[PDB]
């Protein structure tokens, strides 16, 4: 139970429809800068080095 | 005069490559004020002294 | 009288939103976001410097935390900097982690009376 | 910036203009022939400035000017002045907006706006 929205409101119909995606830590916590674009010096200047939790999600 | 001399006998003579002249030079082109050898190069001064300050990032963006 | 309270530019796109920009955009907020985190550095550091608020390294998480905020508006990030962290907390929040100094300020007389 | 050949007269010919009938007709000097043209282009140039010729070590000027430096920022990981700025675009924007490199050595750091 929760309080309903105007833009689930019209859509009487489709309740069964709409679903809340969370995106979590394994241990359900916040996802920390480590995992999603570790620092990794290339050449002069460094950039973020995207892993494949960034792309997977 | 003796003292000027005594800062451009014992001056470092050893040249930049070709931005600055020299240190002798540099005091010979300052020492020589009515020589006006030519119009050929006049450089002038702009100050950035305004109400740019005010505002985030003025002077870059006002420079 | 306070400082500048205007923001940066707006980056405003060449082309028009097809929808991919925004995902690149949402997952570009669980890194580089630090908004609690610029509020936690600067309350433990005024209770730990004498002049408060107003020493050279108060006024730049000050400055810092409009722009923090302000991510959900305009697309620049806070850049949380080092050498500002303290590596130490005051016996309020008690995280484990940093060593725990006995806290002398106006909250810890107001933590020890209760 | 164009020469052609003249058949069985061996010169250079000369690109003139008919008065009446409104066509290219190219002449060559001895033979006094006529030919049409097949390309209606009499100059093709990649111009460039070309104002300093053999003068590059040996003069003052400069093709491509330095970046400027400022010290009234500080990087965020080195925590030091001395930084260049510029204008540039990243991946397309209305505008032109200002940049960051950090000039210290063993930094590596550049910061939009
Ligand atoms: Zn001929």
């Amino acid at each position: 139970l929760e309080t309903a929205n105007y833009v689930v409101k019209n859509f009487a119909e489709h309740v069964s429809d709409f679903m809340r995606v969370t995106f979590v830590e394994e241990d359900w916590s916040k996802l920390p800068a480590n995992a999603l674009s570790v620092n990794s010096k290339e050449g002069y200047f460094v950039k973020p080095s995207r892993t494949n939790i960034y792309n997977r999600v | 005069a003796c003292a000027l001399s005594e800062a451009a006998y014992s001056a470092l003579d050893q040249p930049i490559s070709l931005l600055e002249t020299s240190p002798l030079l540099n005091l010979k082109n300052v020492l020589e004020c009515g020589s006006k050898k030519g119009q050929r190069e006049q450089t002038m001064s702009l100050y950035l002294s305004e109400y740019l300050s005010k505002k985030k990032h003025g002077f870059e963006y006002g420079s | 009288p306070p400082m500048d309270y205007a923001g940066s530019r707006p980056r405003l796109m060449d082309h028009d939103v097809t929808l991919e920009e925004i995902h690149k955009f949402f997952v570009d907020y669980m890194i580089s976001d630090t908004l609690g985190v610029i509020s936690t550095a600067h309350l433990v550091h005024a209770d730990r410097d004498p002049e408060k608020a107003r020493s050279q390294k108060c006024l730049e998480l000050a400055n810092l935390h409009s722009r923090a905020v302000d991510f959900a508006k305009t697309g620049a990030p806070a850049e949380m900097p080092y050498a500002l962290k303290p590596r130490e907390f005051p016996d309020f929040l008690e995280r484990f982690e940093k060593p725990t100094y006995i806290s002398e300020s106006v909250f810890g007389k107001l933590y020890r009376a209760v | 910036s164009t020469m052609k050949f003249c058949r069985e007269c061996n010169n250079i010919l000369y690109p003139k203009e008919d008065k009446e009938q409104k066509i290219l007709l190219y002449a060559c000097r001895n033979c006094d022939h006529q030919e049409v043209a097949d390309n209606s282009c009499v100059y093709r140039n990649e111009v460039h400035h070309s104002v300093s010729e053999r003068t590059q070590i040996l003069t003052d000027v400069a093709s491509d000017p330095t970046l400027p430096r400022t010290k009234a920022v500080r990087c965020s990981k080195c925590q030091h002045r001395e930084a260049v700025f510029f204008q540039a675009t990243a991946r397309g924007e209305e505008g032109m907006t200002l940049f960051f490199v950090c000039c210290n050595p063993n930094c590596g750091h550049r910061w939009r706006e």
